[PDB]
């Protein structure tokens, strides 16, 4: 059976997700001409920014409070002041600037709200007037939750800043949760499909950069203050990654009284199926043939490979809890056997989850879920639990695991790094349904000529 | 009664070739037409008689350079396509040889560019020292004498042995004729030529078995559990040397009756071994034959604790497949042998309803078993076109087919599942264990999730208003089990591994006391 | 330098190709309402059949005129003529029916324009007067050439009988080559962004069908009757692959001076640079900036990769010719070494490619092309003469080389059947410079964790 149990060991070895933060600071540099500043320590936001570089190969703009030895013992908000000013003086275009507090400036209580409206009153009024400025606090302490959590947060925040309903029009509000270009262009080609207009939170499709022959590109987001003000005038927010982008969605209905539809996370057909079913349901429009015509072409890649070749493969699960129970579904649907989900944070709500119940009422085989999970968790249980794998499938923090222990690896999540290109890919739709399933054999094949186990019996399959 | 297909009206010639098993009927009442020509521009399922000398039974052979004289296309085509594997490294899977015939030799023939083929092969491969030359139908057709040429190696070459397949693609209207040719030029050339070391006082002949996917190897396990020689295997992980000597055998044990039936036949005629036939396939069918070779041998004892270990091994895994395959249909669409193989154990074993049987080039003897061995309203075919398929899916509705692979990709389309009846899903299917591998493996594709889901339209207003994002298969099977079933404590779904024949290759083997 | 050479044997040991009517088979099945008959043993087509099944996990529509002993004693034109009969008789949607030689047929010398002829003012005007009905003889004699020269010759049999000059427009014919849907796809976004309509022989994205919930689809080919009688009034023709498109470019040129422009392959950014720069000559229609952004993003992804872990790699390719001449062109851009090119056929037409002698103009380290070539050609070298390789390009047919040397093995070129849904994916144009250069990065980082070789270096590239 499928039992949810909390990771024993009160400490963490190997971990799977960084801080709060760091999601708040992923949402800031999907939107246009933002650039957060991260109140605490240096390290806080060069090592995030790190981080981004590790998956993208590009570099973003994110600034520094640059607390030191003073400001810990006394409080920092001057260091909050002197960096908005010296952003604002050197970076002209820049409109959006949200505060991203760490550890050290949670615990020693700097006033965050109020040194916004100071600058709001002061600074900007005398030497910023011919500006658009927004500050947006973001209460981001690194002892609770993970960066999933902080996106969750950061992007409620960003909402509830922008949002206003002057205009009530018929467009959706797309929170896509923290996916990939390959995500979003996915889920922009359904809207388009079913001819649904969305503000799309976020736009990070250019976060694919290139290289002009003047040196003009950047990697950016494309997610504008119109679009986030516009958020108040949609007829619904479909929030895909619950984990994610719940509390903006919950704010709005709260404040305008847009209705939330809040999941599933589309990993798999059958998930794709609900949205779609979703989006009508929400908007009356008709699911068109050309959408059942893609969805059978990825059936029939699916058909190829279920009962030959992934039926009963023994899988592992880690990174975003939404992406985890997302691709635990998309498994099942495939006829393998998903083992061991990690859930790598603190969330009180996964036992609450709808489709964790479905998989403790529906599973027949011997299945853990682990909440509050470390890399030791499934490296512990390899290595002197006798847990017996096919196929591992996360992000690359895991990849020791899968080198050390002879289990082959799909890269999915946050972040690939030990992988070119995977951020072009989708894993959700039916594309992603496409990607996910040919990778995962493409995957094991590798391995069966590795380990010369039956590699011959790849000719006529 | 004889059975004509709307698609094939038209060419009503067809209609001698199928016949649904009528109620009442005997094998005297009615039965297809087999081993005949092939209609042109029907999109019959037919390969050449290259095909079925070369590519069925003479590539097997595990220690044999094996040429195809002509243009490198009949080689290319045949290359890395079966599932027949061997304990040499799978040598007959990674290497092959063609002459690349040109359009010179078209004129003056391509006698010496055979010849220098053979010595740049020997030069390239000297672990092996074992050939067959086979022709094509371009060799045939420019008349190059391969026998003399052959001949003329062995002369220059005493350490190589190399035997010669005359069988192009045109010779006869199938697989079938090849069959023929390269077991009457084995025996005629081959056998009788080498004395073997006997290690055994009972020493048999496997006839007809080509070891896809480890078949072989299952059945040899069980042989050499009651200490029986296996003097030779025909083909399947097949030492050439091996079966030159076939001659000493005491007993041929025949399983693809189709294909060996010719040199099992002429053994008896020309050294007096008797010719025993048995099934490599289910519980009941590989049981008595165990028994019977057991008896033969007086060693039934042996025979009995083989079968009576397996059985409780693997039985409690067939049955779980069983109880949620019951009623179930299926059409068994191999080429040959294989369809009467499975005929009746399938259905009573698996619980399957076999509604369909066909052979591409069977003989008249092969519709006998397989009528013989279905139920009444079983439609059997020789010599399906692609057309008379499809109708037949159509108007059978079958859950599932057993076939090649692109016929199985032309049911895809039309939503029936199917397994590879040739080269297996996840073989080998013969033996106790290789049953319950064909039974998961045919569960697999019937309750396929994503089978469930292609069959859902999405642009419809009263659609299935899905709730969770998976069905697993057992959602999806076992809603109107009882209770009993449910909840049984003895059955269980498989617990072998991914491969379970490699097992079988790093084994010992108890050794028995000779008289 | 770079030394072209000839195989040393006189005979094959594990071929690269098939034969000619293979071929024409391949063109045979991207026709809309087409089903070829191949004239010979029935193996001739089964077979090929089951190639394209290993490629694509798809069946297609070919016929055999069933060679039996009759036959090649006596001649067997009445075998074609009861296989047209038979098939017109249960096909009433077929339109277009090539008669495809082979060995046997050739060399018993039937007549096979002759039993056209026959059966035009025949057999079509007596039993089928109301069907439009094309007979296309295609020779393709096995005893020379190879698959590739079978498909060149089955584009011009098909553009000759068709082509008529009797609406001018501003249309090109792109002959693709024997390239992938994810390579149609990728050469019609380039069209599209140029702004140029094109006859495209031939359009087989439709190769890729859905399981549709009526069970209705199949796979099949879009190019058309009206496409293909449209070829004579096109006012150039892009034939991208030499070996597979030559005869029928200048067939055209000279019958109807439609301007022929023959290559470069378009592999990689430089020869897509080319295809780009040669389509704005000869239509006027300038290149946008939109191809230039995405050729910016596609450099960006290849920056990441090259002088980090391309270079120097040493290589070895096979497979099309033009496939395998693109392909060492675009490594030496990325700086690495292919040392060995396989050509596996017969052509004399080789030392001639001008993209071969600049091969050799500019080439100085160690590097092989060998024609006539087969797989021992590889082997041997690996086995017996100390070649060292970082890498392999080739086809599934060459796989165990791969596996058996320990050298990793990127799957371009046809038939890929070892593999999952490469054939939705580009090997031309900037989308498949992107796709070539992460695959093989991938395929590297793969084998440097499989045999530990400074695979914890894969963390902050
Ligand atoms: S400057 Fe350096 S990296 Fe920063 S916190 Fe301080 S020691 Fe550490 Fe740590 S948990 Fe996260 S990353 Fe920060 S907000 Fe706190
Ligand atoms: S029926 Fe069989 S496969 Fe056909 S040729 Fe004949 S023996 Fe061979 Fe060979 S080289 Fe190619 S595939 Fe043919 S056209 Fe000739
Ligand atoms: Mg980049
Ligand atoms: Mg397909």
């Amino acid at each position: 059976t499928c039992e949810v149990k909390e990771k024993g060991r009160v400490g963490t070895i190997n971990p799977i997700f960084t801080c709060q933060p760091a999601g708040a600071q992923f949402v800031s540099i999907g939107i246009k001409d933002c650039i957060g500043i991260v109140h605490g320590g240096q390290g806080c936001v060069m090592f995030v920014r790190l981080i981004f570089s590790q998956h993208y190969k590009e570099s973003f703009e994110l600034a520094s409070s640059s607390l030191h030895e003073d400001g810990a013992v006394f409080g920092a908000c001057g260091r909050v002041e002197e960096a908005v000013d010296v952003l604002l003086s050197r970076y002209p275009d820049v409109k959006v600037v949200p505060i991203i507090t760490t550890c050290s400036t949670e615990i020693i209580g700097d006033d965050v709200d109020g040194v916004i409206k100071k600058l709001n009153e002061g600074l900007l009024k005398e030497k910023f007037p011919d500006r658009e400025v927004h500050l947006i606090a973001m209460h981001t302490p690194s002892f609770v939750g993970s960066m999933i959590s902080g996106y969750d947060v950061a992007v409620r925040d960003v909402v509830r800043h922008f949002a206003k309903r002057e205009a009530p029009n018929d467009k959706i509000n797309l929170l896509t949760g923290w996916v990939n270009p390959g995500d979003v262009k996915e889920l922009k080609h359904l809207l388009g499909e079913m001819d649904i207009e969305a503000n799309v939170l976020f736009e990070i499709e250019s976060f694919d950069s290139p290289i002009l022959p003047d040196g003009s590109a950047v990697s950016h987001g494309n997610t504008t203050i119109e679009d986030l003000i516009d958020t108040g005038n949609a007829r619904a927010t479909f929030a895909l990654n619950r984990y994610e982008g719940t509390k903006a969605a919950e704010y709005l209905q709260k404040k305008f009284e847009i209705p939330a539809i809040i999941g599933p996370t589309p990993i798999g057909i059958r998930n794709t199926d609900i949205f779609l079913q979703n989006l009508k349901k929400a908007t009356g429009k008709p699911i068109p043939q050309s959408l059942a015509h893609e969805r059978g072409v990825a059936i029939d890649a699916l058909a190829d490979l279920t009962h030959m070749f992934l039926a009963e493969k023994r899988v592992a699960i880690y990174g975003a809890p939404d992406l985890v129970i997302g691709l635990a579904e998309f498994c099942l649907d495939l006829e393998m056997k998903p083992v061991l989900l990690l859930l790598g944070d603190d969330n009180s709500k996964y036992v609450d989850d709808p489709r964790i119940k479905a998989l403790q009422e529906n599973v027949d085989y011997g299945m853990e879920i682990v909440t509050n999970a470390d890399f030791w968790e499934l490296e512990n249980r390899i290595k002197n639990e006798g847990l017996e794998l096919d196929l591992i499938l996360g992000h690359s923090k895991g990849r020791f695991i899968s080198i050390d222990y002879n289990i082959p690896m799909l890269r999915v999540g946050f972040p690939t790094y030990d992988r070119a290109g995977l951020f072009r890919y989708p894993t959700v739709g039916y594309g992603g349904a496409i990607w996910l399933a040919e990778q995962m054999a493409n995957t094991l094949f590798a391995d069966m000529e590795h380990k010369k186990n039956k590699e011959w019996v790849l000719n006529v399959w | 009664p004889h059975h004509e297909f709307e698609c094939s009206k038209v060419i009503p010639e067809r209609k001698k070739h199928a016949v649904i098993k009528g109620k009442g009927e005997t094998l005297a009442d009615a039965l297809p037409q087999g081993y005949l020509n092939t209609i042109p521009g029907s999109i019959s399922e037919r390969g050449c008689a290259y095909c079925g000398a070369k590519h069925v039974i003479g590539t097997p052979m595990k220690d044999v350079i094996h040429i195809s004289h002509g243009p490198v296309g009949c080689t290319y085509d045949t290359w890395q396509t079966k599932r027949y594997i061997s304990d040499n490294d799978n040598f007959q899977l990674k290497y092959t040889y063609a002459t690349d015939v040109k359009e010179k030799h078209i004129v003056f023939g391509a006698e010496k560019l055979l010849k220098q083929n053979i010595i740049e092969a020997f030069k390239a491969f000297p672990q092996i020292k074992r050939m067959t030359i086979y022709q094509t139908c371009a060799t045939a057709l420019i008349g190059d004498d391969i026998n003399a040429i052959a001949e003329e190696v062995m002369e220059e070459m005493p350490e190589v042995d190399i035997f010669v397949c005359n069988s192009p693609g045109f010779a006869g209207p199938s697989q079938s004729g090849g069959h023929h040719k390269i077991n009457i030029a084995w025996i005629n050339q081959k056998v009788g030529t080498v004395e073997p070391e006997i290690t055994g006082d009972h020493v048999i002949n496997y006839v007809g078995e080509y070891n896809i996917q480890g078949d072989q190897e299952v059945m040899v396990d069980y042989f050499k559990r009651m200490g029986i020689q296996v003097l030779s295997t025909f083909t399947g992980n097949g030492s050439y040397d091996g079966l030159r000597a076939m001659h000493r055998a005491h007993l041929n044990v025949l399983e693809c009756a189709r294909s060996a039936e010719y040199i099992c036949n002429e053994l008896r005629v020309r050294y007096g071994i008797p010719r025993l036939d048995i099934d490599g396939f289910g519980f009941k069918p590989l049981a008595d034959s165990l028994r019977k070779i057991g008896m033969f041998f007086g060693i039934e004892d042996r025979a009995k604790a083989i079968i009576d270990e397996e059985v409780a091994r693997w039985k409690p895994e067939l049955d779980w497949y069983k109880e949620r395959l019951m009623g179930k249909k299926v059409c068994l669409w191999p080429g040959g042998s294989k369809l009467w193989h499975w005929a009746h154990v399938i259905e009573e074993e698996m619980g399957l309803k076999v509604v369909s049987v066909y052979t591409k080039f069977g003989h008249q003897g092969d519709m006998e078993k397989g009528i013989a061995r279905c139920g009444e309203g079983t439609l059997a075919i020789d010599d399906p076109n692609e057309l008379e398929g499809l109708e037949a899916l159509e108007m059978l509705k079958p859950d599932i087919i057993l076939t090649g692979k692109r016929p199985g990709e032309v049911a895809k389309k039309v939503r029936v599942p199917y397994l590879n009846a040739h080269a297996y899903h996840n073989g080998p299917y013969k033996g106790f264990e290789g049953w319950v591998r064909f039974a998961r493996d045919i569960y697999n594709a019937i309750y396929s999730p994503i089978h469930q889901l292609s069959g859902i339209d999405i642009t419809k207003d009263n659609a299935p208003e899905w709730g969770n994002g998976f069905r697993t298969r057992q959602m999806l099977s076992d809603g109107n089990l009882s209770d009993a079933v449910r909840n049984s404590e003895t059955l269980r779904q498989y617990t072998g591994g991914y491969d379970s024949v490699s097992k079988l290759r790093e084994r010992e083997y108890p050794a028995f006391e000779r008289k």
